[PDB]
């Protein structure tokens, strides 16, 4: 739910794609559960993701 | 199934030592689209776009 308010709110494209790469069952299980990767370090390495404060801590 | 089963969507597990959101997500998906063909549905696959919301302070 989260990467997906991430992609929606993006306006560099490929990292619109990267974004929605990690949605992908293998990819999440490889590079999200098994490092812990946080929706604020993503936003720290997105900063033109264009999510706000108030729909971020919703 | 052994008592007259109308098993529309095979059985998923979910392994909280692991990958629970993954296994829970296979069959999730994979099984509103069993019932769908079943029957049909209401929402595919469409939608149901509302991704909720609120925020306003």
């Amino acid at each position: 739910t989260q990467l997906r308010a991430m992609a929606a709110k993006t306006v560099c494209p490929p990292h619109k794609v990267e974004l929605e790469a990690l949605l992908e069952k293998q990819a999440y299980k490889e590079q999200v559960l098994a490092k812990r990767l946080t929706m604020l370090e993503l936003l720290e390495k997105y900063p033109a993701c264009e999510m706000k404060f108030s729909e971020f801590i919703a | 199934a052994a008592k007259g089963a109308e098993n529309i969507a095979d059985r998923g597990e979910a392994d909280a030592s692991d990958d629970f959101e993954g296994t829970y997500e296979e069959w999730r998906e994979h099984m509103w689209s069993d019932v769908a063909a079943y029957f049909n549905l209401d929402i595919e696959n469409s939608e149901d776009n509302k991704s909720t919301l609120s925020l306003q302070f």
